[PDB]
This record gives structure tokens, C-alpha cells and sequence, in this order.
RNA sequence: UAAGGUGAUAUGAACCGUUAUAACCGGCGAUUUCCGAAUGGGGAAACCCAGUGUGUUUCGACACACUAUCAUUAACUGAAUCCAUAGGUUAAUGAGGCGAACCGGGGGAACUGAAACAUCUAAGUACCCCGAGGAAAAGAAAUCAACCGAGAUUCCCCCAGUAGCGGCGAGCGAACGGGGAGCAGCCCAGAGCCUGAAUCAGUGUGUGUGUUAGUGGAAGCGUCUGGAAAGGCGCGCGAUACAGGGUGACAGCCCCGUACACAAAAAUGCACAUGCUGUGAGCUCGAUGAGUAGGGCGGGACACGUGGUAUCCUGUCUGAAUAUGGGGGGACCAUCCUCCAAGGCUAAAUACUCCUGACUGACCGAUAGUGAACCAGUACCGUGAGGGAAAGGCGAAAAGA
């Protein structure tokens, strides 16, 4: 599915809307993508399915940490 | 008839299965040919055959 | 318990047989009774080629409402309500009219 | 070995018939209602015990019941397997 | 005051109504062919419709 | 001349019986609503 | 608990029983084929075919028990590859399916209205999906208010068809504040102290008190009519019982009940009392939720359609201060007031009824009332989803000629 493993961001719904205001349902995808991040601790690449958005909060929190609230979700890797 | 049988062993009560159960044959046959008059023995054998069953299983403790 | 029981002596309250007495033969769970000699019906039973063949109008007792009966207190002479006490620990009918057991 | 509690269960009844009385007095056969899943093996270890008879084989058929009317309610009659048992010659029931 | 005994005695009677002061009701007072008031009552009927 | 139903044991078995109807979800549906309703036969199964 | 009985059709056949192992009723047990989540594999449901291990064997064979998947945890094992990891095997624990409504969440119409129709409406409705419980959800102020104050959430009555929103059309439609129901507060982001002390919880034992069978339960005769009395008439009686049902007509006193008073070997609910084990309260000293608030762009929810438009949510791109600080008070600024986000839990008042018991109706009485008073979700129709009837009354008694 496209949702981000870090944030949980996943399609939102939602309108078009024209410039008469005419409304159609949309979706808004997240700006997903798979990433190898290195794992000093481990010494080895893990693939993640996240968001841009997500790659800035493993930037800032570190992977370590946020592997961490991974393992708490449940959620494999 | 369940207190007298409840003295027995479990080896006579398997024995007193056996009877029964032959005995229960003999009357199927019987009936089936039509020489047997009274046709409420059926029912009381297998209703023994049920009682000794039943003390078996309590004496395995089940 | 059943106020009226087999064998007891009762007299008809209600019918074309009211004030007749007699004994209770059979009591049926519909809630009737069998009185000897009471509610006699006429049955036009037909022979029965089967076994013997007794075919004819026969004279047999039909069963009365148990309520349209009452006990009847030889002692007094009449008709007589039931009761139960317990007397030596077993329960007991007696007659409501002079509370002698029955 | 089949416990003597099976095989005293297996044989229901005989059955009579112009076709089982001609069974019996031209090829030695009887023929028997049996439960509905006893095999040829338990048939034939039931009668060699219980009749006491050296029994050569036994052919088997399921008689599948009839429907029928009850006083305007109908109901289908109960499927029974009947067994052609094959006696060894000299051997008499 | 509703006497119990007075209540209990009057429940088998199916002509007799027994009520508190409080819990007269119109429809009442018209169905019964006679009205009893205790002393009490009519004081309390009265201080009731002021 | 050839008329809609050609009868064949194994295709109505198939199409429309017990264990088609278990294999999905909307089968399973069925089911539950012959069952609230009550219906003595389930389905096409023998 | 009992003099009768073994469910009915249903007649009789064979029987069982009568003072207590007949039967019947209740508690606790036992047995419980096959299919079905179906779980040893498979499969056209109710069937086909196995493996392993224990036994047993008259060597023909037989019995019994295990053997699904996934998740979690543990142990052992274990690649490319040296460690390792992936993977593999075994064990333990749990899950799956069904269910009328109510509940939360993910998606989400159109007819229709606007006397056409596109914004708008219908409506976040129908419907699909996921999840959960006896309720759910919500909930302990970065809330309101207005310089006076209030003090979590939920529900009801007002405020008010008001203020507003709106092709300013059709329509949509608050809050502040008031009256009520109910009321409750806590914990983590952390050590010391206290010591196992508040307290709840688990598991025993008591004592009350329900529930699951039951027991007793008042008092009427005469006469007339009639097929029959319970009706008429006469004279009595009971009533903490004249609710109701039955009985050959419409019975307080014939029967069953009713008011009222009693009852449990066994299992079990609830409220208190009290052993035991776990539990950390209280005090002191700290700490005080960042890709967050806010912002740009696009949408959505708020009564509010972006409008001068606050506040809330966020797909996308960014991005503070951090108590000397920060949020809100309907553009915005200043002042003042008020609150402390970015962690969580929480009873009651509220919603509903597949189901059980009791009672009630200016509700129906067989074309009505359920589709169905009756063997009806049946017959019948349809490949299927699915659709779907008709049909009650002899008599007091079969005395059914
Ligand atoms: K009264
Ligand atoms: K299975
Ligand atoms: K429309
Ligand atoms: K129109
Ligand atoms: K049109
Ligand atoms: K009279
Ligand atoms: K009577
Ligand atoms: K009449
Ligand atoms: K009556
Ligand atoms: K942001
Ligand atoms: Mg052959
Ligand atoms: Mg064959
Ligand atoms: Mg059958
Ligand atoms: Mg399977
Ligand atoms: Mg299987
Ligand atoms: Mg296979
Ligand atoms: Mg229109
Ligand atoms: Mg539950
Ligand atoms: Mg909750
Ligand atoms: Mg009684
Ligand atoms: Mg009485
Ligand atoms: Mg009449
Ligand atoms: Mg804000
Ligand atoms: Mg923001
Ligand atoms: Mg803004
Ligand atoms: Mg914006
Ligand atoms: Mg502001
Ligand atoms: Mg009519
Ligand atoms: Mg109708």
C-alpha cells in the first residue's frame, strides 16, 4: 500500500475544484519512495518505503531511533 | 441396576459389555425374524449397555 | 398432589349424571376421569375382521371433566373439598367440611 | 483382528424374498441386512463368529429407500446395504 | 393518612376505593355514588385547592 | 428447438454450490442471507 | 415431586410403576456421527486420500492419539559471506468463524429540491469495507468568558428558526448564556526516600441476599328453567385471595390459580466481612512532549459556499520559541484577561434488543394482524442472486353413524 513505513502518511481524498467550483473526488498521494538508509549500528543497508517528509524525520531523529519506533509498531523492516 | 454395577470392577464390566452386547444381537435377530413377543427387552438392553458405558467412563476418570 | 386419585369414591356435581356416585377407574392427564357406571356413552363399533369380530352398539364409560366431580364424604353423606397437610412428615388429603384425612 | 463389539453391531437382519429363498436352496447364499458402512471384510468376519459358518464370500449393494406418504406427509426411507453371503458348500444356516 | 389495615381491607371490595387526601382525582369523585372524607382529609383538600 | 437450460450436474455444482459460494466473500454473503431468511435449501449442493 | 407413566400424530403392541431408582421437573456430570471457521492433504458441503507415533495381532488386520495457517515469544539451527543476518526446525501462547440493532473509523452515490440547471441540495444519507463493546465514543482546558466570572466528557429542555451562512436563491443554521440528568478524577515523559503501609486486584473462607425445581393456600347449598347451570330466585359463607384461566351457558366459595406465608442437596449472581499473595500511595528533589507550533501551495471539517475571515485537520514544500517562553480571545496591531499543544487512561447520566421472564393496550381478529394462527420462508417460480403463496372453527363429549 502507499504509506509511509516512518510517518503513516498514506492517500488522502479529497475534491478538484474547477473555477466554477464544480467538485470531483481526488486522492492526494504521499511522495513515497524506497530508500537505503545505512545502518551504522548494524552495518547494513535497510530498505524503507517513506515519505520525503519522512526522510527529514530520519535526518533529525537518526534511523536508529526511528527503527526503534518501528519494532514498537510492529512493523517489519 | 447402576449400584450393583457400580461395585464391579472395571474388567467385569467390560465383561458385562460383552453379555450385553450379544445378548443384544440375539434379540435384534429374534425381532427381525419375528419370534420375538416381547419387544421391550431391545429397549432395556440398550439402555444397559448405555449405564455400563457410562460407569466405564467414570472409572477411567473422564 | 391430585385431590382425586384411582379407586377413590366420588359423586358427579354436573351432567345428565349429577348425584350419581361411583369409584374412579382411570384418571387421564387430560384432566378427565373414568367413574364406573357414570357417563355412559352408546359406541356403534364396527366388526374388526382381524382379530375376533365383537361388531355392535356397546355400552362403554366416557371420561367426565375431573372438576364436575367432588370426594365423597362417606361420614357426612355428601359431597366434600379436598385439603392436604403434612401428618408424620407425609403429606396428607382431608376433608375440608370436618378436617377428618382421608 | 476386528473387535467381536464391531462385529456384533454389523448384521442387522435377514432378509426374506423370493430372490433370497432362491439364494439359499440354489447357491448356498444368505442373504442379510447389514449397517450401511460395513465393509466385505467385517461381513465376513461377523458371520464366520456369529453364525458359526465358513462363509466363501460376500457381495455387497446399497437398496437405496423409497419416498413415501404418511396420511399427506411424505418421507424418504432410510438407504441399507444388503450383503449376498456365499457359504462354503456343506455348511447349513 | 392512608391506614395499611384500611387499605388491605378494601382491596377485595370492588365497590370501595380508600385514597390519601393527596391522591384524589377528578374522575374519582364523580364515579363513587358517596364520598367519606376523614376530618383530616377535608383539612388537607382544603389547604391542597388553598 | 434448443432451450436456455442444458443441465450438467458438475457446472451447476461448480457455478453455484456450497464451496463456490465459500471461495468469496459476496459468496459468503449469500449465504448469511439464506440463512436470516431461513431457507430449507442453502444451495444448488446435493 | 409423585400415582400414575414411557413427547405428539396415534389408534395397539410390548411394558414400567403405585410410598419410593415408574415417570415428570431443576442443579452438576457423561455421551455427543458427518459437514461447516473446519484446522492432516484434497474436494463438486455432509465425501476422497493419507502420514507419524503408540500399542494390539488369530499375521487377515485392528484401535487410539497426533499432524492446518498466521502472529508473538523462546530454544536450536543456519546461506551467498569471515562474523553476522536472511532463511529453517521444534515448543509455548493467542487469533480466525457466526450474530437483529446500537457504536467508532476508512470509502461514499444518485434520484430529488432549486418549479430547467452547473455553485448549492438530497447528505456525509443509502451502500461497501475495517474494528469494538456491553455499550461504544468522548473526557479532565494551550476551554470559555469579559475585566465579573466559570471550571473534564456525555445526555435532556431552553436560548432560536435567533446570530449567521447562502446562484444572499432553494435551503442550511449555531454559540454565548440559563434550567436539569449524572458527576471523578488520574498517570507516564524519573531517580531518591518510604518500605510493601493508601489502595485496588487475584484466590480462598464466612454471613446475608437473589436466581436456577418447589410447598401450603379461604369460603355453597336449596329450588326453577335447560341437553347441560356456573343462569333466575332464596338463604348462607370467604376475602391481605372478586388478577386470570378452565369446567356441558356469562362460577369469589367445582378445578387450576390468586393475596399471603414458606422452600434448595447442587451450581451460580450480587453486596458486605476477612486471611493470603502481588500492588506502590505519601513526602523530597527534579523534569514539563520539535520535523512540533507557525508558514507557502492544494483540499477538507467547523452552521460558515475563502469571503475582510478567526479557529481546527493535513497531501505537498518548509519551519520557531522553548516559562525571561508559548497558545487563544473571529482580518490585523497594541493592551489586558485567560489557558499551557505537540504523551496517555478514566465510571455515571446516553444508544440499542437477535434473546429470556412478567405484565399492559379506546392494537388486529383469518382479504385483518407477521409473508407465515395451519408442518411457511414451505409449495411453487427462477441457471442464480432472488421471488414467494393459498390454506383456521363438527360436537360438551367421538357418543365420528
Ligand atoms: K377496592
Ligand atoms: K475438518
Ligand atoms: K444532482
Ligand atoms: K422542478
Ligand atoms: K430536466
Ligand atoms: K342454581
Ligand atoms: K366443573
Ligand atoms: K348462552
Ligand atoms: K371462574
Ligand atoms: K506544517
Ligand atoms: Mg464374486
Ligand atoms: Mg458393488
Ligand atoms: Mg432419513
Ligand atoms: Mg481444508
Ligand atoms: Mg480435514
Ligand atoms: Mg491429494
Ligand atoms: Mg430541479
Ligand atoms: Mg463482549
Ligand atoms: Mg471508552
Ligand atoms: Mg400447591
Ligand atoms: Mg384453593
Ligand atoms: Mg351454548
Ligand atoms: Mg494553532
Ligand atoms: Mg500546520
Ligand atoms: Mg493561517
Ligand atoms: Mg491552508
Ligand atoms: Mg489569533
Ligand atoms: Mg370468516
Ligand atoms: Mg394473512
Amino acid at each position: 500500500s502507499r504509506v509511509c513505513q516512518v510517518t503513516g502518511k498514506r492517500p488522502v481524498t479529497g475534491n478538484n475544484r474547477s473555477h466554477a467550483l464544480n467538485a470531483t473526488k481526488r486522492r492526494f498521494l504521499p511522495n513515497l519512495h524506497s530508500h537505503r538508509f545505512w545502518v551504522e549500528s548494524e552495518k547494513r543497508f535497510v530498505t524503507l518505503r517513506v515519505s520525503a517528509k519522512g526522510m527529514r524525520v530520519i535526518d533529525k531523529k537518526g534511523i536508529d531511533t526511528v527503527l526503534a519506533e518501528l519494532r514498537a509498531r510492529g512493523e517489519k523492516y | 441396576k447402576a449400584k450393583e454395577l457400580r461395585e464391579k470392577s472395571v474388567e467385569e464390566l467390560n465383561t458385562e459389555l460383552l453379555n450385553l452386547l450379544r445378548e443384544q444381537f440375539n434379540l435384534r435377530m429374534q425381532a427381525a425374524s419375528g419370534q420375538l413377543q416381547q419387544s421391550h427387552l431391545l429397549k432395556q438392553v440398550r439402555r444397559d449397555v448405555a449405564r455400563v458405558k457410562t460407569l466405564l467412563n467414570e472409572k477411567a476418570g473422564a | 398432589a391430585a385431590k382425586i386419585r384411582r379407586d377413590d369414591e366420588v359423586i358427579v356435581l354436573t351432567g345428565k349424571d349429577k348425584g350419581k356416585r361411583g369409584k374412579v377407574k382411570n384418571v387421564l392427564s387430560s384432566g378427565k376421569v373414568i367413574v364406573e357406571g357414570i357417563n355412559l356413552v352408546k359406541k356403534h363399533q364396527k366388526p374388526v375382521p382381524a382379530l375376533n369380530q365383537p361388531g355392535g352398539i356397546v355400552e362403554k364409560e366416557a371420561a367426565i371433566q375431573v372438576s364436575n366431580v367432588a370426594i365423597f364424604n362417606a361420614a357426612t353423606g355428601k359431597a366434600d373439598r379436598v385439603g392436604f397437610r403434612f401428618e408424620d412428615g407425609k403429606k396428607v388429603r382431608f376433608f375440608k367440611s370436618n378436617s377428618e384425612t382421608i | 483382528m476386528i473387535r467381536e463389539e464391531r462385529l456384533l453391531k454389523v448384521l442387522r437382519a435377514p432378509h426374506v424374498s423370493e430372490k433370497a429363498s432362491t439364494a439359499m436352496e440354489k447357491s448356498n447364499t444368505i442373504v442379510l441386512k447389514v449397517a450401511k458402512d460395513a465393509t466385505k471384510a467385517e461381513i465376513k468376519a461377523a458371520v464366520q463368529k456369529l453364525f458359526e459358518v465358513e462363509v466363501e464370500v460376500v457381495n455387497t449393494l446399497v437398496v437405496k429407500g423409497k419416498v413415501k406418504r404418511h396420511g399427506q406427509r411424505i418421507g424418504r426411507r432410510s438407504d441399507w446395504k444388503k450383503a449376498y453371503v456365499t457359504l462354503k458348500e456343506g455348511q447349513n444356516l | 393518612e392512608l391506614d395499611e389495615n384500611l387499605f388491605l381491607a378494601a382491596r377485595n371490595l370492588h365497590k370501595v376505593d380508600v385514597r390519601d387526601a393527596t391522591g384524589i382525582d377528578p374522575v374519582s369523585l364523580i364515579a363513587f355514588d358517596k364520598v367519606v372524607m376523614t376530618a383530616d382529609a377535608v383539612k388537607q383538600v382544603e389547604e391542597m385547592l388553598a | 428447438m434448443k432451450r436456455t437450460f442444458q443441465p450438467s450436474v458438475l457446472k451447476r455444482n461448480r457455478s453455484h454450490g456450497f464451496r463456490a459460494r465459500m471461495a468469496t466473500k459476496n459468496g459468503r454473503q449469500v449465504l448469511a442471507r439464506r440463512r436470516a431468511k431461513g431457507r430449507a435449501r442453502l444451495t444448488v449442493s446435493k
